[PDB]
RNA sequence: AACAGUGGUAGGAGAGCGUUCUAAGGGCUGUGAAGCCAGACCGGAAGGACUGGUGGAGCGCUUAGAAGUGAGAAUGCCGGUA
RNA sequence: UAUCCUUGGGAGUCAGACUGCGAGUGAUAAGAUCCGUAGUCGAAAGGGAAACAGCCCAGACCGCCAGCUAAGGUCCCAAAGU
RNA sequence: GACCGAUAGUGAACCAGUACCGUGAGGGAAAGGUGAAAAGCACCCCGGAAGGGGAGUGAAAGAGAUCCUGAAACCGUGUGCCUACAAGUAGUCAGAGCCCGUUAACGGGUGAUGGCGUGCCUUUUGUAGAAUGAACCGGCGAGUUACGAUCUCGUGCAAGGUU
């Protein structure tokens, strides 16, 4: 008897989140939940019930402590000695969209559906986004 | 070096995707109307380029 | 008198193979591997009949939490408030209302809020 | 009595135990002999006394 | 109109005319069963039980006493020669909900 | 068994090095054409019950025929000519449809010959009565002389 | 209506016959005969004779127009294997499977 | 009815399933036996039916009896085929 | 509270492991070794400790899309307090 | 004959102590089934033939010659559902969509996606084990019998019982 959402039934809103002055992880955890559709009572584990999220002002995201200097983003190229590193400061300055995407991707489910859920995220450096056509509502983070 | 595991029916079939003959490079003979290989003498009538060979 | 192996062996093995219909490759074809997979399927089915009850409760709670938060309550406080009000409607039913009749759910959420605000 | 309705006296006849006929019987595999040693062997065990 | 009733140690949302499978009741096919424990009534006149809605009953006709599709419960322990096969057919009562008497 | 099967003397191949399972004889029981393990051996199935138990068994089945009303005591059974048609007529005369054990006192030749070919009709002397013959035949046709001869032994 | 021909227990390995069969399956019989004629494979002449036999059966037995025929079924089944042995080094023998094929063609009117 | 209990290797104990043969009784079968193939049926398990196809002459059932009575492993044996 | 003893039939076991505590041997080393003592594993599935026989919680007759708890948890992965 | 029924029963149901192996002594197989009857497929057609398709015979030829039945592995043809962003002990539980329609059942096939999940056996303190064993399928393949002993149970008779 428990209802199950499906591709026919699901209806996705577009939400704008302003990242300006928000803590990276605290914003990310709320956005990850919205992308998964945890805020909807029709939440169904095996389908994507979540909403689209636009993040603007990704360059203005905040980090506490000495994380700007000391938080390191590692990656390995799969070649010997191929560990590359960037600081959070370097990420925020040069790759702010990747920084938010990395935070949120790590908080999403792993697997096919989790990868599909991430496609509804759209992160932007500045104030503007190109999704006027999707008629996005402002979403304040609960916190 | 020997097979560590036997190959499944599936994997054998996947390998044989490309193990396939092509259709001959054939055209209609303008003399007799039988199919011939392009750029070859027609075996049926012995013609090539409108000339009996 | 001699008893030949006869038909009993074929009959027994064939039943296992019919239980393995739909399994991949040799697992629906060969007795030994089909047998193992049917046995494994038994262990899994037993385990999962138990896990099914966990997974649905988990699903209902998630949906109640979503509906509660639309009414300005967390799941934790809603269930506390329902318990104080003496409402004994279970999570399956609460999650059913959350999806199907959200106005009815909101009344129960309002009843919970009344007890909490005492 | 009838040859088509024969019946033994109750408790006069038991079914023999057949070891080594699968795990369900409880005498599958090792046939009630446990694991290894002289007592599990064919013709095994020491002489009386 | 619908009601949430307790039967068989479980709760079921019922409407009038709905066929429902519940845990076996001591009754025969044709007989009328009454469900006393009504936790909630919905539709127009919403009533909330504490725990039950006082005076509310749901009546139902017993369609069938049956047993569900068979489950072969098979369990084993690797390497210990422990197998256990057991068939199961869970009894049920099929009822048609006649009247929600809120 | 493996000893009695033809041949099988030599070790099929060396103990080690070939990569084969070790084998001692081509007639070992796991081999096709090999010896049987155990299996039937010539033996008797006979045993003797105590004499008193033998007597109680025969009296039990005789007394069971009286209870069932399958006891036809005859004054005498004298077939003049050894003729099967006459024996068949006598059995129809006594309403003996199914099987029947005929019991004479001494070895009656004409009765024995006449009944020989009728299916399910056995003839015995009084001394030749036995549990299995009594129980297997529905009717028991005893002569008066034979009853006296049976009662001599059993009582 | 259908007309069948079979060449049973032809001394060619099934896998090799199937390579050539896959070229002609589904084709119009005229096109199929051309493909077989110009395919340089051992199976080609064998398959050609089965195809022409099926066409002749269609004409003679069933009174079907030969110009309207299509190959509706075409398949190679395994025949019985001739088992042989090749002497290898070190006094070892290794099996040689001289495989045979059953070659079926069914022609039907388009 | 009530109350209590029911994880399990070695291992003890119990109750059963199925196989071939025999006896007795009672049946089936060329209007189609056994076997084989298929199915969404039945039993707590071992297992057992029913229906259809193939098959072309044998075979169940009941009660008791007797065992060459149950295989997935032995670098098992033989055959077939990867 | 329901064990205990005796007699008789049938066994299996005689490689143990880790953990806590008390000792020896060792270097107050060892996932070492050897005793004592209690537990768990062995022969114990379930939840927790990422994974993890032996730790923490807890003993699976079977079914349920009911409920309450244990250890452990309640920002997201991930059920529950941003 | 409560003996076997073609891997059984003789090694040998068949031209078997043959074939084959070995210098030799010696070792030592495999291999049964058309049909009631040959009525063993005249004739036509493709093909050099083999083989086939008709026709005829027959109850049956998908009984047409290692010709009763004809399992499985294994090899193919066709296609209902799924499949080219996916990390897989291959299932299991949850589950749309699509395709079906049954021994009529809270049905069948398929399975996007989600959760959970390291084969079986043996041997081990402990094995997913980077220990052992099995290529797969089929058949065959291991507590028996005799005579004694002892215990339990059963039956008969009982200070007797039994040959
Ligand atoms: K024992
Ligand atoms: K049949
Ligand atoms: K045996
Ligand atoms: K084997
Ligand atoms: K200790
Ligand atoms: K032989
Ligand atoms: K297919
Ligand atoms: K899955
Ligand atoms: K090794
Ligand atoms: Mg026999
Ligand atoms: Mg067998
Ligand atoms: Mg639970
Ligand atoms: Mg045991
Ligand atoms: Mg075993
Ligand atoms: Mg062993
Ligand atoms: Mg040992
Ligand atoms: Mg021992
Ligand atoms: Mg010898
Ligand atoms: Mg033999
Ligand atoms: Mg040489
Ligand atoms: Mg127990
Ligand atoms: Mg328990
Ligand atoms: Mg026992
Ligand atoms: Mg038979
Ligand atoms: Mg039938
Ligand atoms: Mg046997
Ligand atoms: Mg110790
Ligand atoms: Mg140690
Ligand atoms: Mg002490
Ligand atoms: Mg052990
Ligand atoms: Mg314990
Ligand atoms: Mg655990
Ligand atoms: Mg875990
Ligand atoms: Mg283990
Ligand atoms: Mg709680
Ligand atoms: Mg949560
Ligand atoms: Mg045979
Ligand atoms: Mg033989
Ligand atoms: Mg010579
Ligand atoms: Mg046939
Ligand atoms: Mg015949
Ligand atoms: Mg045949
Ligand atoms: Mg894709
Ligand atoms: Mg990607
Ligand atoms: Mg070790
Ligand atoms: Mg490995
Ligand atoms: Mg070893
Ligand atoms: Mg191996
Ligand atoms: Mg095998
Ligand atoms: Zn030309």
């Amino acid at each position: 008897t428990t209802p199950m959402a499906n591709a026919s039934t699901i209806e996705r809103k577009w939400l704008v989140v302003d990242a300006a002055g928000k803590t990276l992880g605290r914003l990310s955890s709320e956005v990850a939940a919205i992308l998964r559709g945890k805020h909807k009572p029709t939440y169904t584990p095996h389908v994507d019930t979540g909403d689209h999220v636009i993040i603007i002002n990704a360059e203005k995201i905040e980090l506490t402590g000495k994380k700007l200097t000391d938080k390191i983003y590692y990656r390995h190229t799969q070649h010997p000695g191929g560990l590359k590193s960037r600081t959070a400061l370097e990420m925020r300055t040069n790759y702010p969209e990747k920084m938010l995407e990395l935070a949120i991707k790590g908080m999403l489910p792993k697997g096919s559906l989790g990868r599909q859920m991430f496609k509804k995220l759209n992160v932007y450096r500045g104030s503007e986004h190109p999704h006027e056509a999707q008629k996005p509502e402002v979403y304040e983070l609960r916190g | 070096a020997v097979p560590f595991r036997r190959t499944s029916k599936m994997k054998k079939r996947l390998r044989r995707t490309h193990f396939k003959l092509n259709v001959p490079g054939m055209t209609e003979c303008p003399s007799c109307g039988e199919m011939k290989l392009s750029h070859r003498v027609c075996k049926a009538c012995g013609s090539y380029n409108g000339k009996d060979i | 008198p001699r008893v030949k192996g006869g038909t009993v062996t074929r009959k027994r093995r064939k039943k296992v193979l019919k239980l393995a219909k739909g399994y991949f490759g040799s697992k629906h074809t060969l007795y030994k591997v089909a047998n193992q997979q049917v046995m494994k399927s038994g262990n899994y089915a037993f385990r999962d009949r138990r896990q099914k009850k966990r997974d649905f409760r988990k699903l209902w709670i998630t949906r109640i939490n979503a509906a509660a938060r639309m009414n300005g309550l967390s799941y934790s406080r809603l269930m506390h408030g329902l318990k104080l009000s003496g409402i004994e409607v279970n999570r399956k039913m609460l999650a059913d209302l959350a999806v199907n009749d959200l106005t009815a759910f909101n009344q129960l959420a309002d009843a919970a809020k009344a007890q909490l605000n005492k | 009595m009838k040859l088509h309705e024969l019946k033994p006296s109750e408790g006069s006849r038991k079914t023999r135990n057949r070891v080594g006929r699968g795990i369900g019987s409880g005498n599958g595999k090792t046939a009630g002999k446990g694991h290894k040693g002289q007592n599990a062997r064919s013709g095994g065990g020491v002489r009386p006394g | 109109m619908y009601a949430i009733i307790k039967t068989g140690g479980k709760q079921i949302k019922v409407e009038e005319g709905q066929t429902v499978y519940i845990e076996k009741l001591a009754a025969e096919a044709g007989e009328t069963v009454t469900f006393e424990d009504v936790l909630f009534v919905g539709g127009d006149n919403v009533k909330v039980g504490n725990p039950t809605v006082e005076g509310a009953t749901v009546t139902a006709k017993v369609e069938k006493q049956g047993r569900a599709k068979k489950i072969t419960v098979f369990r084993y322990k690797p390497k210990k020669n422990v197998h256990k096969k057991q068939g199961h057919r869970q009894p049920y009562t099929k009822v048609t909900i006649e009247k929600i008497n809120a | 068994n493996r000893s009695e099967v033809r041949g099988g003397g030599r070790k099929p191949w060396r103990q080690k090095g070939t990569g084969r399972a070790r084998q001692g004889s081509i007639r070992s029981p796991q081999w096709r054409g090999g010896g049987v393990v155990f299996g039937p051996t010539p033996r008797s199935y006979s045993y003797k019950l105590p004499k008193k138990v033998r007597r109680l068994a025969i009296k039990s089945v005789l007394s069971s025929k009286v209870i069932d009303n399958n006891i036809i005591v005859l004054e005498d059974l004298t077939l003049d000519t050894a003729k099967t048609k006459e024996m068949a007529a006598i059995l129809k005369g006594l309403s003996v449809e199914k099987k029947a054990l005929i019991v004479t006192a001494d070895a009656n030749e004409a009765v024995a010959l006449s009944a020989r070919n009728i299916p399910g009709v056995t003839v015995v002397e009084a001394n030749g009565i036995n549990v299995l013959d009594v129980v297997n035949h529905e009717k028991l046709l005893i002569t008066k002389a034979a009853v006296e001869k049976v009662e001599e032994v059993l009582a | 209506m259908q007309a069948k021909a079979v060449a049973r227990t032809v001394r060619i390995a099934p896998r090799k016959a199937r390579l050539v069969m896959d070229l002609i399956r589904g084709k119009q019989v005229g096109e199929a005969v051309s493909i077989l004629n110009l395919t340089p494979r051992a199976a080609s002449p064998i398959i050609e004779k089965v195809l022409k036999s099926a066409i002749a059966n269609a004409e003679h037995n069933y009174e079907m127009d030969a110009n309207n025929l299509v190959i509706s079924q075409a398949f190679v089944d395994e025949g019985p294997t001739l088992k042989r042995f090749r002497p290898r080094a070190m006094g070892r023998a290794s099996q040689i499977n001289k495989r045979t094929s059953h070659i079926t063609i069914v022609v039907s009117e388009k």
